[PDB]
């Protein structure tokens, strides 16, 4: 088997650094919380996510593995993906959305 | 037009004259029945074939012609006529060959020394090197001079070592897993057990664009030849169907090759982890049948059909164009977690609802309150069915845990609105509850999920004028199709 | 229709930092084409009497753009691009446009790195924008209930080839051009050199602030 | 990493069609920036590092969603094949199956000759423009690509190329890329070229046709 | 499947059946009843359908030369005006003859069998006339249609004798285009060239290998559409003739068929009977349900005029024990 | 008839064109066989192709603020039963599903409380209050919440070891068809320093072929086709190997032989052959009837095809022959699907 994150080019940089949110910008991104809920959704564009708390079982549509992420990883949700994400528990986190 | 039919029959049905070969009873019957029902037979073939039924003529038509009955038995076999035009190959310029590494080394996982992964990956800028076949005579290093010991293959020699290290550490590995997910050896399966050799080459040790010699080991109708090249997986040259009626002349089992590795593919995933080109053979234009894709395997762990097409490059399935354009739709504001919320909202308020019978809460704080007795967490609905004019539909109950409760605040806040209910009527009024504190909380979590939406949309509107500007796909392109 | 504006001041006024040969070819070939190439396009059509921003955003067509689209974008770009720099321009802006520019990178020097990050790296033709983000959807669900002064941010955003952000209903407030066009008789191929010149000697931010003005004007009659 | 791979002639020898200068500044620095781009890429991803050039393109276009590294490796690929598209002695005609080819895909060399300029003039921005072999339809065709796009990331085997960034003409001859593109076709674009290419095609797309037993 | 069945029990389910769904779906098939002057409605509620048991045993039933059965009754809406002028009394429909466990009716003191029937299947067929390919729909109504090729295509739907018209011409008629056509048949230049019930939706479906829903129920353009089709593969010999002779291409109706068509027939009487006698209270006022709009004639007689005069309906032979059973498994061509 | 599913071929003696244009029906001018190559019929066509191996098969507040407990969504809504508190009365269809311009409520008071943002809903609502939408239908259902065992109900109105498949391109390119092969169709016919199979290394591009990947061989048509002038002096017909170092210093042991360096093992070899343009006793593709044989040995060979040759057995995927006589038609193209029972 392959990685769930690999086969769907999900980018993830694990324990960003400031040096890195900064130069993202991650300060000036938008908000989004969520508590505990499923949202389908699909991703018309690719999104950058840094989540500031909690954690997030995302589930490729169709599929019936997952992949998670945590507090302190770095998103790139690629654009075409349609994915089920989903809260256990209050969930936090700031967005971008990037155009080609 | 009967040869157009053929050629027809040819290209797109796969058509070809396969020889029949043909008991002499069922020979007899294929020229017999062309002459009438019961006619007395004429044709000289036919003849034949009525004499043939018997052993016995067919043994003195043996020692008359004085070919052996079994080479008999064996040219019976041969191919029934027009043999192709040979082939004739011929080789562009020498053959001239660098010992680099594979670029896909080390292996997903392996650990190397990082520093001696450098120094094996600088052998690749080389490629870069032009070379003249004007020059490489002039300085052509030749017989003593041209031993082992004087070539610079270091780099080379570094990769070897990690290579050697690689297969002492995973080659037992790597064996448990061909008999762990492939039940039967086929060509382009791991040769295993009995039939491994200690120093067949690994996987790994292989790289589009190296030429081996090899030998054809077998070949397949329907998928092509496959040569051992001294690896532990048989490399695969792709030729299928009514191709072969030709090739069947040209590649025999047995023969030796130059073959050129055109691609390496995972061995898990697909079906024949070495792609080859033949090279000294060069049968180019005789193959018309490609293969569109690598075959793959179907496989015991697979689930979801898009993670199998991503995992080998496969397009996506088709749907149908859902006639709506992507960025003319609404935004999406409704946040999900407002449905919960709502939930704990009347929860609330049916426990305020419940405080406000108060001699059943005496005694404890609403943040006090447990849930009671066989509270199963494990699911949250249960299904049931209700009532009413003596008719029923279906009823979904939705449990809700008190210890997700505000209760202290949203007492806070009921306590408040009852003074000012009893203000209303000393107003001589009502008093409409614009909204409580969870409406104002789940209209925060719409604004944020409505801030997303609009966010999406206009990096969509910037995406798609990029795109249509720069000639980008905007949907996915195997996504849709209109039939 | 429409005629060759020329730039707001002499061919040789650049002259140290964007020479007269690049003035020459770029404004009396590129631009002239293009303003000439649209009006043929136009005559004879329902864009005709049309003004040239209301042109480039009918033939934008929401997408599938139209043949006239190019040379209407590019050509607007470009007059935008001449008014954008000056004979003694760079420097640092003033008010509004230097407080904006605080508010949204946090320094005018965040500003200045992040604009010429962004113009380094308009992969291929096009254009790097600061433009001022008062955009109004035609979803129907576009509208916000409750709108903030923080919404209607200063962006920079890049663009390929003529796309411009009046597609989108921004305003532009700068444009550096990134075709080789601008800058390949200057500087060859060090684009980044070219980018500090821009910046550093040619901006018109009075120009930038003018403009940032009339989009407060429109933002604010809405 | 990839090394930068120099064009197959003394860089004078395009002279006076497409001047030393321009060919240092599109080779040693243009080239050979997207090639240290690329290698400084791929110097930190060890999954790209392992693909083949091919490979990398098409992986990096990611289905039309192109990674940060498809840039780099497509103008580093689009560039090699640039400069062996061109020899000094670049004659006006093809020859032998190319031509044959043409002839039977285009109908004349001459309607080859105005599709490929009418390609390149109507390319807006930067680009490319390929004489490409499509794989499934065993046919030449045309196409103009924007900025890095190349035919591989179609599984196109590209035949010949003209270069339609101003980079590549600009110092020589300024706006009017159409006498660029005239002297490319007349002086330049190398139909011996355009055979190797031909002839490693036909290893994957056999565009002769079958002889059917009777 | 164990065992040999029970002899009754192709009865017993039939009969069975008809308790189970026929009442159900004749009932529903009662409309609302409205007055000339468009202001006084009636309806049957036939959720509120009640068979109440036989007030008579069997053998007093057949001592006292009577009819064992059992009494249905529905509730039924009158809304005789506006707001409260309305009713909703629980009204006797009428008497529905009861089965014996053996498989018989007492009708009028007399033990009779309903024989069952054996009718040409539902489907569509094709004969080989006179080589004259003719494909026919019978819809489960008994109702032919018939299409034809003598020579060269040109396929006719026939109407009768003196009316054939191309099938093109039929499908414009019923709104399918040219376009339809060439999408959805699989030789459409030999068509431009020219220029039924569950059971039937079921046998239609499989002779033509189409997938159109069963909710479908009736006939649609696409049907006659295949049919062509088809019939074209006929003229080529893509196919097969169909033997119209063979036990295959035959369906059996039971005691369930006909009772539930004679429960159909008892209906409409009982709708002519309240359009008339709806017609006496708009004319002569009268009395609000007395009983209500219903008299207990239609269902009754409608019933026991089968019984008594049905070729399928006959007296049991009680010769010996073996006839009362081969009696009620007998199946007639007649009817 | 078919007595098994498989696929029709007929090498020789079959008309390849159909008695009449668009029919599958084929005319015999003369006897032949018609084979039926056996196979399993059935598919994501996207993601199944040729050769696919598949392993898998009433508190006072709320007498006037109960549309605080409603809510109202995309294209749902939900109103509290107490009838509901605030006096406005809902009525329903028996079976629970509305129609177009269908009551849902008679009796203004908001009925939800006023979200800030409203999506676009495919149902509307109009006033007594009655739904429309716009086959999608609305319908309700009960909602209950349970907490501490208090119970309040809600009406919710919403709109609502196996085988390889091979695979044909087929008449048009939709509708392809499948054949598995397996175990059930295919069967093995029973028994019939130094150099080694190995890398030479990899080849470079010779600049003087204006390719990448270098092309190393001409066939006899690309030697016409595809020979420039200038190149004819390399064209060799024997292999010449040359080694190039990291350094860029070129090798060859002897020039006159065909000598080359194996990798692993980094010593000089010779190749098997000088590969110059200078077997087996059955071939793939022949067909064989029952009871055949090669030898005087036991294993006569079934009926069938050579799908597969081996060094010393092969892999016959079962047929059966069916004969024919000459004005025999035979219903199907090449290659055409036949199921079992099918004429
Ligand atoms: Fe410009
Ligand atoms: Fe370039």
């Amino acid at each position: 088997q392959t990685p769930l994150e690999e086969l769907y080019n999900v980018k993830v940089e694990r324990k960003v650094s400031q040096r890195r949110l900064d130069e993202l910008g991650v300060s000036r991104w938008s908000v989004w919380k969520t508590g505990k809920c499923k949202l389908p959704w699909d991703w018309q564009v690719d999104q950058l996510v840094y989540i500031e708390e909690g954690e997030v079982r995302v589930v490729p549509e169709g599929s019936k593995r997952f992949m998670q992420f945590l507090a302190g990883d770095l998103v790139r949700y690629p654009k075409w993906l349609e994915a089920d994400l989903f809260f256990n528990a209050p969930y936090s986190e700031r967005y971008c959305f990037k155009a080609y | 037009t009967e040869d157009e039919a053929r050629r027809r029959n040819w290209i797109e049905r796969g058509w070809a004259p396969w020889e029949e070969i043909l008991t002499p009873e069922a020979d007899f019957a294929r020229k017999s029945l062309n002459e009438g029902e019961e006619v007395p037979l004429q044709s000289p073939e036919a003849i034949e074939a009525f004499k043939m039924l018997r052993p016995s003529y067919r043994k003195k038509k043996i020692k008359e012609m004085g070919i052996t009955e079994d080479e008999w038995y064996a040219k019976q076999f041969e191919i029934r006529g027009d043999k192709p035009p040979p082939l004739d190959t011929s080789w562009a310029g020498p053959l001239v060959v660098r010992q680099i590494p594979p670029r896909d080394w080390p292996p997903k996982g392996w650990e190397v020394d990082r520093k001696e992964l450098e120094f094996i990956r600088e052998a690749h800028k080389l490629m870069a090197e032009r070379v003249w076949l004007e020059d490489l005579d002039k300085d052509l290093k030749v017989g003593e001079d041209a031993t082992v010991d004087k070539m610079c293959l270091e780099r080379f020699k570094v990769f070897l070592k990690q290579y050697n290290e690689w297969v002492e550490a995973n080659k037992d590995r790597l064996e448990e897993d061909s008999y762990k997910y492939d039940q039967d050896f086929y060509p382009g399966r791991r040769i295993r057990g009995k039939d491994y050799k200690e120093g067949m080459y690994e996987l790994p040790f292989y790289y589009p664009g190296m030429i081996c010699e090899g030998t054809v080991t077998t070949l397949h109708l329907y998928q092509g030849a496959f040569v051992d090249i001294g690896g532990v997986h048989e490399g695969w040259v792709p030729i299928k169907g009514n191709d072969w009626f030709w090739i069947r002349h040209f590649i025999r089992v047995g023969m030796h090759v130059i073959v050129e590795i055109t691609a390496k593919r995972d061995p898990y995933r697909f079906r024949f982890p070495l792609e080859l080109r033949f090279v000294h053979p060069n049968i180019d234009h005789m193959i018309f049948n490609k293969f569109d894709f690598p075959p793959i395997f179907h496989r015991d762990g697979d689930t979801n059909p898009d993670e199998i097409r991503r995992d080998c490059g496969r397009p996506p399935e088709p749907r149908k164009d859902p006639g709506s354009k992507p960025e003319e739709e609404g935004l999406l504001s409704d946040h999900p977690y407002v449905d919960k919320l709502w939930q704990l909202h009347v929860a609330e308020q049916m426990i305020l609802d419940d405080y406000e019978n108060p001699e059943k809460y005496k005694g404890k704080k609403l943040s006090e309150l447990s849930d009671d007795e066989g509270f199963d967490e494990r699911k949250e609905i249960e299904h049931g069915e209700a009532y009413y004019k003596k008719t029923k539909l279906p009823k979904v109950i939705l449990k809700t845990s008190v210890k997700e409760l505000d209760l202290e605040a949203a007492l806070i806040e009921r306590k408040y609105h009852n003074k000012l209910m009893m203000e209303a009527k000393a107003r001589g009024e009502g008093y409409k509850i614009e909204k409580l504190r969870r409406n104002i909380e789940m209209d925060e979590y719409d604004s944020l999920h409505w801030r997303r939406s609009l966010e999406e949309r206009e990096a969509l509107l910037r995406d798609i004028s990029s795109r249509q500007a720069l000639g980008l796909p905007l949907e996915e392109p195997g996504r849709y199709k209109p039939g | 229709g429409f005629e060759l504006k020329p730039p707001p001041y002499p061919l040789d006024a650049l002259e140290p930092h964007m020479s007269r040969e690049t003035l020459d070819y770029h404004w009396g070939k590129h631009h002239k084409t293009y303003v000439e190439n649209l009006n043929k396009q136009i005559v004879g059509t329902d864009l005709d009497g049309l003004s040239l921003e209301e042109v480039v955003l009918l033939s934008y067509n929401r997408g599938n753009m139209l043949p006239a689209f190019n040379n209407a974008a590019q050509a607007w770009n470009h007059e935008f691009f001449w008014e954008s720099i000056q004979p003694g321009g760079g420097g640092k802006p003033s008010g509004d446009l230097l407080r904006l520019i605080e508010r949204d990178f946090g320094s005018f020097s965040d500003f200045v790195e992040r604009f010429k990050a962004a113009a380094a790296s308009n992969f291929g033709s096009g254009w790097t924008w600061l433009a001022y983000k008062a955009n109004r959807l035609d979803v129907a669900n576009a509208v916000n209930p409750l709108p903030k002064e923080e919404d209607k941010k200063l962006v920079i955003v890049k663009t390929p080839n003529a796309v411009n952000p009046l597609v989108w209903d921004y305003s532009p407030l700068l444009t550096i051009d990134t075709w080789e066009h601008a800058y390949y008789l200057d500087f060859e191929n060090r684009r980044i050199e070219y980018i500090n010149t821009f910046m550093e000697k040619l901006v018109s931010w009075e120009t930038v602030s003018t403009r940032l003005e009339s989009a407060m004007a429109r933002a604010a009659q809405r | 990493y990839y090394g930068l791979k120099t064009p197959p002639y003394p860089l004078d020898a395009l002279e006076p069609y497409m001047s030393r200068r321009t060919l240092e500044v599109h080779w040693g620095k243009h080239h050979r920036g997207y090639v240290d781009n690329l290698n400084k890429q791929l110097g930190k991803d060890d999954k790209l590092y392992g693909y083949t050039m091919e490979e990398l393109i098409k992986a990096t276009y990611n289905n039309g969603n192109p990674l940060p590294e498809f840039n780099n490796a497509a103008q580093v690929y689009n560039h090699d094949f640039f400069w062996e598209s061109m020899q000094p002695g670049g004659g006006d005609m093809p020859q032998k199956g190319v031509l044959e080819q043409i002839e039977k895909d285009f109908g004349s060399f001459t309607n080859f000759r105005e599709k490929f300029t009418n390609a390149a003039l109507t390319q807006f921005g930067s680009g490319w423009v390929w004489l490409v072999l499509k794989r499934e339809e065993r046919r030449l065709e045309v196409v103009k690509t924007s900025n890095a796009i190349n035919p591989l990331v179609w599984d196109d085997i590209p035949i010949i190329s003209l270069d339609v960034w101003e980079h590549s003409y600009y110092l020589d001859y300024k706006n009017e890329r159409g006498k660029y593109i005239n002297t490319f076709l007349n002086h330049l674009v190398s139909w011996n070229a355009a055979m190797s290419r031909m002839a490693r095609a036909e290893a994957f797309v056999n565009l002769g046709e079958p002889n059917i037993p009777i | 499947t164990s065992t040999i069945p029970g002899f009754n029990q192709i009865q017993f389910e039939g009969f069975y059946r008809f308790i189970d769904q026929g009442l159900i779906e004749e009932l529903s098939k009662f409309p609302k009843i409205e007055d000339i002057d468009h202001e006084i409605e009636f309806q049957l509620f036939v959720e509120t359908y009640q068979l109440v048991e036989p007030l008579i045993k069997e053998r007093d039933a057949v001592y006292e030369s009577l009819t064992y059965s059992s009494e249905l009754y529905v509730s039924a809406g009158l809304i005789w005006k506006t707001n409260r002028n309305m009713q909703e009394q629980r009204i006797f429909i009428g008497n529905i003859p009861l089965m014996n466990s053996l498989g018989t009716s007492i009708v009028n003191g007399i033990y009779r069998v309903v024989i069952n029937q054996i009718l040409q299947s539902p489907g569509i067929y094709y004969q080989s006339e006179l080589s004259v390919y003719t494909g026919t729909i019978i819809s489960d109504w008994g109702g032919r249609l018939e299409l034809e090729i003598d020579k060269k295509a040109r396929i006719w739907a026939r109407v009768s004798r003196k009316q054939k018209i191309s099938i093109l011409v039929l499908s414009s008629a019923m709104g399918s285009n040219l376009r339809e056509i060439l999408e959805n048949v699989c030789y459409p230049e030999i068509f431009l060239s020219f220029l039924l019930g569950r059971i039937g939706r079921r046998n239609i479906n499989w002779r033509l290998n189409l997938n159109i829903p069963q909710n479908n129920i009736f006939l649609l353009p696409r049907d006659i559409l295949a049919a062509a089709d088809h019939l074209i593969g006929m003229k080529f010999g893509m196919g097969t003739l169909d033997d119209m002779n063979h036990l295959k291409n035959k369906r059996i109706r039971s005691v369930a068929d006909l009772l539930q068509d004679q429960l159909g027939l008892a209906l409409a009487r009982l709708e002519n009977v309240v359009k008339g006698t709806i017609g006496g209270a708009i004319r002569h006022k009268l009395i609000p349900t007395p009983q209500n709009l219903v008299t207990s004639t239609p269902l009754t007689t409608t019933y026991e005029s089968f019984f008594g005069l049905h070729p399928l309906s006959q007296v049991l032979d009680r010769t010996n024990p073996l006839t009362q059973i081969v009696h009620g498994r007998k199946l007639s061509y007649l009817g | 008839y078919s007595d098994s599913e498989g696929e029709m071929h007929w090498s020789t003696d079959v008309s390849h064109a159909p008695e009449f244009t668009y029919s599958n029906v084929h005319l015999l001018p003369k006897t032949s066989h018609l084979w039926i190559l056996s196979g399993g019929s059935c598919i994501l066509f996207s993601i199944h192709k040729d050769q696919d191996q598949m392993n898998i098969p009433y508190s006072a507040i709320f007498h006037e603020n109960s549309d605080l407990l409603a809510k109202r969504r995309r294209n749902r809504f939900l109103i509290p039963f107490q009838i509901p508190h605030s006096g406005i009365s809902v009525e329903i269809p028996i079976n629970g599903i509305f129609r177009r311009n269908s009551i849902f409520a008679f009796f203004l008071a908001t009925l939800f409380p006023k979200d800030l943002f409203r999506e676009k809903d495919n149902i509307q609502l109009r006033v007594c209050l009655v739904l429309n939408w716009d086959l999608e239908e609305v319908r309700a259902f009960f909602v209950e919440v349970n907490t501490k065992g208090l119970i309040r109900d809600f009406i919710r109105i919403g709109l609502v070891n196996h085988g390889t498949i091979r695979m044909f391109l087929n008449r048009n390119k939709e509708s392809q068809s499948l054949l598995i092969l397996s175990s059930s169709n295919c069967f093995r016919i029973g028994p019939f320093i130094k150099n080694s199979s190995g890398p030479l290394g990899t080849a470079i591009q010779i600049s003087n072929f204006y390719s990448f990947l270098p092309l190393l061989t001409y066939n006899q048509i690309s030697v016409i086709k595809y020979l420039q002038l200038d190149n004819f002096k390399y064209i060799f017909q024997v292999i010449h190997s040359y080694l190039i170092d990291e350094n860029g210093r070129i090798f060859n042991l002897d020039p006159y032989s065909n000598l080359v360096l194996n990798p692993f093992k980094l010593n000089w070899y010779f190749l098997h052959q000088n590969y110059n343009n200078n077997s087996t006793i059955i071939s793939l593709g022949q067909f064989f009837c029952e009871n055949v044989c090669i030898a005087k040995k036991e294993p006569y060979l079934k009926s069938g095809q050579v799908l597969i040759v081996q060094r010393d057995s092969v892999v016959i995927r079962s047929a059966k022959p069916y004969l024919a006589t000459p004005g025999a038609k035979v219903h199907g193209h090449y290659r055409e699907i036949l199921y079992e029972g099918d004429t």
